[PDB]
C-alpha cells in the first residue's frame, strides 16, 4: 500500500516522542521498597511521609520519592520481592523494642541482603520505636542477654554519639541492636551497598530528609562508582 | 480442626487421580517422535527459511 | 594558553632569522 | 486422635500405589526410543530485530496471532503494542499500577490483558471506535499477585495468581465464573492447551497441575521439579508439556502416561529457567534462563543445540510465533529481541 | 517429590537430651541450605537452626547458642540436632526446612505458614 | 649568535610535541570508534567523554596545520589568518572540555539530582560555543587593533589577554573543582587507614589527566621558566589526550567487557 507505513511512522513518532517525555518523568523519580513486619510500625512512617500494593508519593527539596508498601500478599515473597531490584533504597523498618522477634527480623535482613536480584541495593535501616526500647530496657523485666547471649560481652562503640538525657544502658542496648544488622550489611557488603541505620519514634517527623540524604549517599556512590574512582 | 480436612480433601483429591487410564511411556515418546517428525518440514527454526519468504532478515 | 605562546615564539625567532640573513647579505 | 493418623496412612499407601502405578508403565525411557533419532546439529540463531523503547525490565511478552504484532509489559507502567516487522510503536498504553508481571494478547486481537502486584487483571480495548485504547475492564478477587493471564476468547480469560489458586472469568459481567484450587505455592504460569480445553499450571510447590476448564477440577498432579516451577508451556499437540524451575532443570511431562519423560539440564548450567517455550514443531524447546541468555534444547535428545547470547541482563520471557517463524525474547536489559 | 520427615522427639524432664533426625529426599541435599524452625503450642513459626551446604556456617536464634548443635550428613541426606540441657520453653513442635534455592545464601520464607519445602514435624514435649 | 639557543630548543620541543600529539591523535581516535561502535556504552559521561576526545582531536589536528602553514618553508594573508583562528578555536575548545568535563562531574557530585539530559544541553553549547565567542572577539581584535602578517605573533599583550584570560579561568576553576571532588570523595571513604589514603591518591592520580590538572603548576608563572613551562605542557600534555583516552577507553570495566563480548563471541 506504501501509503500505510507512513502513517505507522507518524504513530511511532508520536509514540516515541510521548515515551521520551515520560523518560524524565520516570528517572526523575525514585522508588523505594518498604519493608517490615505487623509490628515494625510501617504504617506511621509512612504516616510522615506526607508529601494488592499501596503507594505514597512524598517530596523533598522538589524530589519526589514513590514508595510501596507492597501490603496484600500472602506472606512467601521470594517470588514478588524479585519485582524490586531496580528500587533506589529498601526502607527496612524493625520492630527494636520486640526482642522475642528480633531474630527473624535480622533473618530477614540477611535474606534481603544476600538475595540475588537485590545484592546491589542499599537499604535504610529504621529501628522504630525507640521509646519502647527505652522503657522496656529501663523497666528492667526483659533481658536482652536472654534472646542473645552476646549481649553481656559488649559495650557502647566509640563512634556512639548518645542522645541528650538518655540512660547508658539504653545506649548499649540500642546500639546493640544496630550492631547486629551492622554485621550482616558489613559481613557481605562490599562497598556496592550499604546499610543506613537510624533510630526512630513514631513521633519523629524527620524520616523524609534522612530517606532523602541516604538516596542522595547511594546515587553519589553510584556516580563515585560508574568513574572508577571508588 | 482445618488440618482434618485438609488431610481428608488431599487424600480423595490423590486418589481421583489414581482411577485416571494410563498409557505405557513407550506410546507417550512414539507420540512425541511421530509429531515433530511428521510437523518437521514447517518449522522455520528447525529448517531454517531463506530470506525469499523469511520476513524477518 | 602554551601553543600560542610556542607559535609566538618560534615566529618571532625565525622572523629576527631571516631578517639577520637579510642583514649579512646586504650589508 | 488417630483421624490423622489414618488419613496420613491411606494417603501414603494410595499414593505409594500411584507411585507403583506410574513405576509399572515406565518400560523405557524417552533417550532410548529416540536412541536412533538424527541430531540437529547446531540451531545458529541470529538477532533481526532488536525493539527499544521500555524504560525499565521487561517482565512479560505476548505473541500476537497476527505472528507480527506484540504486547509487552515492562515495570514502569507501560504496555507497548508492537509492529515486529517494521519495529514500530502501534500502541503504548500507560498502567494505572506499574508492577505488571504478566500481560496478554486476545486471538481475536481486539483486547490485550495485564496484571501485576495490584491483584487486578486489566483488560484494555485495542479496537475502539471512539479512538481511544481504554481500560475496558478491571477483574478483581484475587488475593495475590497476579502473575499470569492467557484469553481463551474475547469473553473468558484464565488468570493464575500468588495466592494459589487460578480463576476463570466472564470478561462481559466481571465475575469470577471458576476458581481452580489445589496449589500450595504461589502459582506462577499458565499454559492453555490447543482447544483450550484443558490447562496447565505451575506453582512455587514443584508441582504442575492439569485443570480441566468448564467443570474447574484438577485431573492429573505432576511432581519430580526441586524448586519452584518459574514457567509452563504446552506441546503443539497438547499430549505433553514442558516446565522449567529454579533448580536449573527443565522438564518434559506427558498427559498420558502421567509422569516425566525427560529432564534437561548441564553440570555447568547452575540458575533457575525463567521462561520456556516450544517451537512449532515441537522438535526445539525454547529456555531462558538468570545466566542472561537462553538455550535452545532438542526436546526429544536433551542435548543443548544453540544458545542465544545477546542479553545484558534476566531473561525474562520467550514467545514463539504461531507461524513458527520468530522467537521473542524479553528481558530485564529493557530490551526485546527477534531471532530467526 | 520433595520429602523431609523427621524422626525423635518426645517426653523429657528438663535437663535432657534428644537427637532431632530429618530425612530428605527427591533433591540434592548437598546443593541446599537446611534449616530448623519451631513452633510452640500457641505461637508463630520461629527460626531455631541453619546450615549451609557444606557444612563450614553453622548459626542459631541465641536462645539456644551452646544447648543445639545442628549437623548435616550430606552423604546420608540427613540433618540433625542435638539438644543437651533442655528448658521448659523448648517443648515445640519441630520442623527440618529446606531454602528454597539450590545454591544461594538466602532462603526466604522458611518460617512462612505453608511453605512447601518443609517437614512435617515432630513433637517436642519437655516437661517434669 | 645569540637565540639559536632558544631557537634550537624550540625545533626539539616542536619534534617532541609533534610525536606527542601524533600518539594522541591515533589513541583518541581509536578511542572515539570503541565508544562510538558500541551501543552499551552510550551513557551521559562516555558522551561528554566523546566530545573531550573530539576537542582533543581537534587540538592535535589543528597544531598539525597550523605548522604545516606557518614552520614549512604577502598573499594568502586570509588564508593565513583563518589558520590562526581555527588554531586559538581548537585550543580553547579543548581546555572548555576539560572543564565541562570537571563541572559535570562536580555537579554530579554535588547536587546528584538534576536532569541530566536537560544539563547535557547547555554543557555541549558551552564547551563549543564559549571558544567561538573568545576567539571571534580575539580576531576581530586583530583585525581591528594590531594586523600585521599572519596572526601568529603576540606583541600586544591586552590582545592576547583576551584568549588568556579564559583558559587561565578554566585551569582555575578546573582545579578548585577538582578539590571539591576530592574532598568529598574523602568524606565518602572515610565516613561511611592506609588503604583510603591509596584509594585517594589513586583516585587523584586517574582525575589529574581528565581535568587538566598539571596546568595549574606552570599557570601564572613567571617568563623566567617560560621554555621549561613550555617543555613540560608541549612534551607532557600533548600526551595528556593520550593518556586520558587510555584511561578513560582502555583501563575502564564497561568498556573492556563491552568489546571483549563482541572480540570473543565474535
Amino acid at each position: 500500500q506504501r501509503n500505510e507505513e507512513k502513517a505507522q511512522r507518524e504513530a511511532n513518532k508520536k509514540i516515541e516522542k510521548q515515551l521520551q517525555k515520560d523518560k524524565q518523568v520516570y528517572r526523575a523519580t525514585h522508588r523505594l521498597l518498604l519493608l517490615g513486619a505487623d509490628n515494625s510500625g510501617k504504617s506511621t512512617i509512612v504516616k510522615q511521609m506526607r508529601i494488592g500494593i499501596f503507594e505514597t508519593k512524598f517530596q523533598v527539596d522538589k524530589v519526589n520519592f514513590h514508595m510501596f508498601d507492597v501490603g496484600g500478599q500472602r506472606d512467601e515473597r521470594r517470588k514478588w520481592i524479585q519485582c524490586f531490584n531496580d528500587v533506589t533504597a529498601i526502607i527496612f523498618v524493625v520492630d527494636s523494642s520486640d526482642y522475642n522477634r528480633l531474630q527473624e527480623a535480622l533473618n530477614l535482613f540477611k535474606s534481603i541482603w544476600n538475595n540475588r536480584w537485590l545484592r546491589t541495593i542499599s537499604v535504610i535501616l529504621f529501628l522504630n520505636k525507640q521509646d519502647l526500647l527505652a522503657e522496656k530496657v529501663l523497666a528492667g523485666k526483659s533481658k536482652i542477654e536472654d534472646y542473645f547471649p552476646e549481649f553481656a560481652r559488649y559495650t557502647t562503640p566509640e563512634d556512639a554519639t548518645p542522645e541528650p538525657g538518655e540512660d547508658p544502658r539504653v545506649t548499649r542496648a540500642k546500639y546493640f541492636i544496630r550492631d547486629e544488622f551492622l554485621r550482616i550489611s558489613t559481613a557481605s557488603g562490599d562497598g556496592r551497598h550499604y546499610c543506613y541505620p537510624h533510630f526512630t519514634c513514631a513521633v519523629d517527623t524527620e524520616n523524609a530528609r534522612r530517606i532523602f540524604n541516604d538516596c542522595r549517599d547511594i546515587i553519589q556512590r553510584m556516580h563515585l562508582r560508574q568513574y572508577e574512582l571508588l | 480442626t482445618a488440618s482434618i480436612a485438609q488431610a481428608r480433601k488431599l487424600v480423595e483429591q490423590l486418589k481421583m487421580e489414581a482411577n485416571i487410564d494410563r498409557i505405557k511411556v513407550s506410546k507417550a515418546a512414539a507420540d512425541l517422535m511421530a509429531y515433530c517428525e511428521a510437523h518437521a518440514k514447517e518449522d522455520p527454526l528447525l529448517t531454517p527459511v531463506p530470506a525469499s519468504e523469511n520476513p524477518f532478515r | 594558553h602554551s601553543d600560542g605562546t610556542f607559535t609566538s615564539e618560534l615566529s618571532r625567532l625565525r622572523e629576527g632569522a631571516r631578517l639577520q640573513r637579510l642583514l649579512q647579505g646586504l650589508v | 486422635q488417630s483421624e490423622l493418623d489414618q488419613l496420613r496412612q491411606e494417603a501414603e499407601q494410595l499414593k505409594n500405589q500411584i507411585r507403583d502405578a506410574r513405576k509399572a508403565c515406565a518400560d523405557a525411557t524417552l533417550s532410548q526410543i529416540t536412541n536412533n533419532i538424527d541430531p540437529v546439529g547446531r540451531i545458529q540463531m541470529r538477532t533481526r530485530r532488536t525493539l527499544r523503547g521500555h524504560l525499565a525490565k521487561i517482565y512479560a511478552m505476548h505473541w500476537g496471532t497476527d505472528s507480527r504484532l506484540l504486547v509487552s509489559a515492562s515495570q514502569d507502567g507501560k504496555l507497548i503494542i508492537w509492529d515486529s516487522y517494521t519495529t514500530n510503536k502501534v500502541h503504548a498504553i500507560p498502567l494505572r499500577s506499574s508492577w505488571v508481571m504478566t500481560c496478554a494478547y486476545a486471538p481475536s486481537g481486539n483486547y490485550v490483558a495485564c496484571g501485576g502486584l495490584d491483584n487486578i487483571c486489566s483488560i484494555y480495548n485495542l479496537k475502539t471506535r471512539e479512538g481511544n485504547v481504554r481500560v475496558s475492564r478491571e477483574l478483581a478477587g484475587h488475593t495475590g499477585y497476579l502473575s499470569c493471564c492467557r484469553f481463551l476468547d474475547d469473553n473468558q480469560i484464565v488468570t493464575s495468581s500468588g495466592d494459589t489458586t487460578c480463576a476463570l472469568w466472564d470478561i462481559e459481567t466481571g465475575q469470577q465464573t471458576t476458581t481452580f484450587t489445589g496449589h500450595t505455592g504461589d502459582v506462577m504460569s499458565l499454559s492453555l492447551a490447543p482447544d483450550t480445553r484443558l490447562f496447565v499450571s505451575g506453582a512455587c510447590d514443584a508441582s504442575a497441575k492439569l485443570w480441566d476448564v468448564r467443570e474447574g477440577m484438577c485431573r492429573q498432579t505432576f511432581t519430580g521439579h526441586e524448586s519452584d516451577i518459574n514457567a509452563i508451556c504446552f506441546f503443539p499437540n497438547g499430549n505433553a508439556f514442558a516446565t522449567g524451575s529454579d533448580d536449573a532443570t527443565c522438564r518434559l511431562f506427558d498427559l498420558r502416561a502421567d509422569q516425566e519423560l525427560m529432564t534437561y539440564s548441564h553440570d555447568n548450567i547452575i540458575c533457575g529457567i525463567t521462561s520456556v517455550s516450544f517451537s512449532k514443531s515441537g522438535r526445539l524447546l525454547l529456555a531462558g534462563y538468570d545466566d542472561f541468555n537462553c538455550n535452545v534444547w532438542d526436546a526429544l535428545k536433551a542435548d543443548r543445540a544453540g544458545v542465544l547470547a545477546g542479553h545484558d541482563n534476566r531473561v525474562s520471557c520467550l514467545g514463539v510465533t504461531d507461524d513458527g517463524m520468530a522467537v521473542a525474547t524479553g528481558s530485564w536489559d529493557s530490551f526485546l529481541k527477534i531471532w530467526n | 517429590q520433595v520429602q523431609l520427615q523427621e524422626s525423635g522427639g518426645g517426653l523429657v524432664q528438663p535437663g535432657g537430651s534428644l537427637r532431632l533426625s530429618c530425612a530428605a529426599s527427591g533433591f540434592t541435599f548437598s546443593n541446599y541450605k537446611m534449616n530448623w524452625v519451631r513452633q510452640a503450642p500457641g505461637k508463630g513459626l520461629e527460626w531455631v537452626s541453619d546450615i549451609s551446604q557444606s557444612g563450614a556456617s553453622i548459626s542459631y536464634t541465641g536462645s539456644v547458642k551452646g544447648r543445639f548443635t545442628i549437623s548435616r550428613d550430606n552423604a546420608k541426606n540427613t540433618l540433625y540436632l542435638q539438644m543437651n540441657s533442655l528448658k521448659p520453653e523448648d517443648t515445640a513442635v519441630y520442623y527440618c526446612a529446606r531454602c528454597p534455592a539450590p545454591f544461594t545464601r538466602d532462603c526466604f520464607d522458611v518460617t512462612s505458614t505453608t511453605y512447601a519445602y518443609r517437614g512435617q514435624g515432630t513433637q517436642v514435649t519437655v516437661s517434669s | 649568535s645569540s637565540n639559536e639557543k632558544r631557537h634550537s630548543y624550540l625545533l626539539k620541543l616542536k619534534v617532541m610535541y609533534t610525536v606527542g600529539y601524533s600518539s594522541s591523535l591515533v589513541m583518541l581516535l581509536v578511542a572515539l570508534g570503541i565508544l562510538c561502535a558500541f551501543r552499551r556504552l552510550h551513557c551521559t559521561r562516555n558522551y561528554i567523554h566523546m566530545h573531550l576526545f573530539v576537542s582533543f582531536i581537534l587540538r592535535a589536528l589543528s597544531n598539525f596545520i597550523k605548522d604545516a602553514v606557518l614552520f614549512s618553508s604577502d598573499a594568502h594573508r586570509a588564508g593565513c589568518k583563518l589558520v590562526m583562528v581555527l588554531f586559538q578555536y581548537c585550543i580553547m575548545a579543548n581546555y572548555s572540555w576539560l572543564l565541562v568535563e570537571g563541572l559535570y562531574l562536580h555537579t554530579l557530585l554535588a547536587i546528584s539530582f538534576f536532569s541530566e539530559r536537560k544539563y547535557l544541553q547547555g554543557f555541549v553549547a558551552f564547551g563549543w560555543g564559549s571558544p567561538a565567542i573568545f576567539v571571534a572577539l580575539w580576531a576581530i581584535a586583530r583585525h581591528f587593533l594590531e594586523d600585521v602578517g599572519c596572526w601568529d605573533i603576540n606583541a600586544n599583550a591586552s590582545i592576547w589577554w583576551i584568549i588568556r584570560g579564559p583558559v587561565i579561568l578554566s585551569i582555575l576553576i578546573n582545579f578548585i573543582l577538582f578539590i571539591n571532588i576530592l574532598r568529598i570523595l574523602m568524606r565518602k571513604l572515610r565516613t561511611q587507614e592506609v588503604s583510603h589514603y591509596k584509594r585517594l591518591a589513586r583516585s587523584t592520580l586517574l582525575l589529574i589527566p581528565l581535568f587538566g590538572i598539571h596546568y595549574i603548576v606552570f599557570a601564572f608563572s613567571p617568563e623566567d621558566a617560560m621554555e621549561i613551562q613550555l617543555f613540560f605542557e608541549l612534551a607532557l600534555g600533548s600526551f595528556q589526550g593520550l593518556v586520558v583516552a587510555v584511561l578513560y577507553c582502555f583501563l575502564n570495566g564497561e568498556v573492556q567487557l563491552e568489546v571483549q563480548k563482541k572480540w570473543q563471541q565474535w
